[PDB]
């Protein structure tokens, strides 16, 4: 299972 | 060097020469990282943490600004005014300060908050939340600016942090913020939205509850792309 | 320029060094054409030895950086391995932070969604006991990432089963099924329900652990993705 | 059964 996520932190 | 002469000339009695010393901390405190690592070295942080409970308006804006500005560095410089005991007076210039100090407090706290997990906690342990959320509906148009994205910069943080800001009652006036009449504000309210919608499956459905969607709706046709992909980063979280 | 990028990524200057990976997160969250480009500009090496540095700040986005060229396609992360990874990333979930251990423990699940030989190296790592450490005593969110990877390890061969019933998985696993969150128990189901595929003593220590009645109860939940793979797991203990 | 996700 791969998984990619938005950084929450700019 | 010069700045251990200006660090003792921050408890002269002369008001003159105090604010002289001020003005020369604020200037260096602007100028970067490595002008920040300047400051603390030559032991600045303690004395000018100590200047935001000062019988002088002049002197307080003045550390107030320097501090911020401190806070811009990097988060070992940000760890270093924690551990000056910063926090504690920022939050409560929030309560009792001038609409000018507030803003610069707000800004300070911003940047903290621009920080690791544990510096977000720190502020949280500090009682930030309950304020800022109150200067989302009770403050000027330029105020609720720096307050929504000290809100968003602290929405960044860990899922409980996220449960923090829900607890202080920031989502509805999130929700109210997105069609705010300025594109500045919608900007800082879609990312502290999309930060939210990146949480659990309890934190999504209080968003729900917040009317998050229809709003969101309404921003997936804006000509912003950053306010585009936030939008719909946080429709999809909604709808999965 | 990411010759240059690469270059500043030993830099002395705190600033230019976390600007350039900044930038080269940014390019490792682009997709697989993206992340190949940063393997043919020679940045993995560089970023793994990012994992040792004193900055805590400079760890995270290193981290960060890890993660998502670990979403790549199994050759790349085969790159990631090659380029050191796996022992700074397991160090990082003993004395790192909360924040960094999160970050370290996606980066670990990806490496784990890869072929059972790349699933081989991070068991050689020693990543198994402290991800088993973690479905316990770490956060909601950390324990989600956590049994993510341990399902991502449990969907390998029957020696490398084996070696998540020797770390102690399935005392925890068992636990989990009746956990609060649907997305924890999601995984929690279908590491059962891999191990449920293993031999007979696999079976027997699942049997050992209180599956049963556990995965019993979930062949009735609203969530259809828990109820096939509690069913398959129950077909397996009762064969 | 397939052990692996993706």
């Amino acid at each position: 299972k791969r998984k990619r996520k938005r950084k929450r932190k700019r | 060097s010069e700045l251990p002469q200006m660090v003792q000339q921050l408890n002269s009695p002369d008001q003159q020469e105090l604010q002289s010393a001020l003005r020369k901390l604020s200037q260096i405190a602007s100028g970067g990282n490595e002008q920040i690592q300047k400051l603390i070295e030559a032991g600045a942080l303690s004395p000018l943490v100590k200047l935001l409970d000062d019988a002088s308006e002049e002197v307080i804006q003045e550390a107030v600004w320097a501090i911020a500005n401190i806070a811009s560095g990097n988060n070992e410089q940000i760890q270093k005014l924690i551990e000056a005991g910063a926090l504690s007076p920022l939050v409560k210039l929030l309560d009792d300060a001038s609409e000018e100090v507030i803003q610069e407090a707000v800004w300070a706290i911003a940047n903290i908050a621009s920080g690791n997990n544990e510096q977000i906690q720190k502020l949280i342990e500090a009682g930030a939340l309950s304020p800022l959320v109150k200067l989302l509906d009770d403050a000027s148009e330029e105020v609720i600016q720096e307050a929504v994205w000290a809100i968003a910069n602290i929405a960044s943080g860990n899922n409980e942090q996220i449960q923090k800001l829900i607890e202080a009652g920031a989502l509805s006036p999130l929700v109210k913020l997105l069609d705010d009449a300025s594109e500045e504000v919608i900007q800082e309210a879609v990312w502290a939205i999309a930060n939210i919608a990146s949480g659990n499956n309890e934190q999504i459905q209080k968003l729900e509850e917040a009317g998050a969607e229809p709003a969101l709706e309404k921003l997936q046709s804006s000509p912003n792309e950053e306010v585009q992909k936030n939008a719909q980063a946080a429709l999809e979280a909604l709808n999965s």
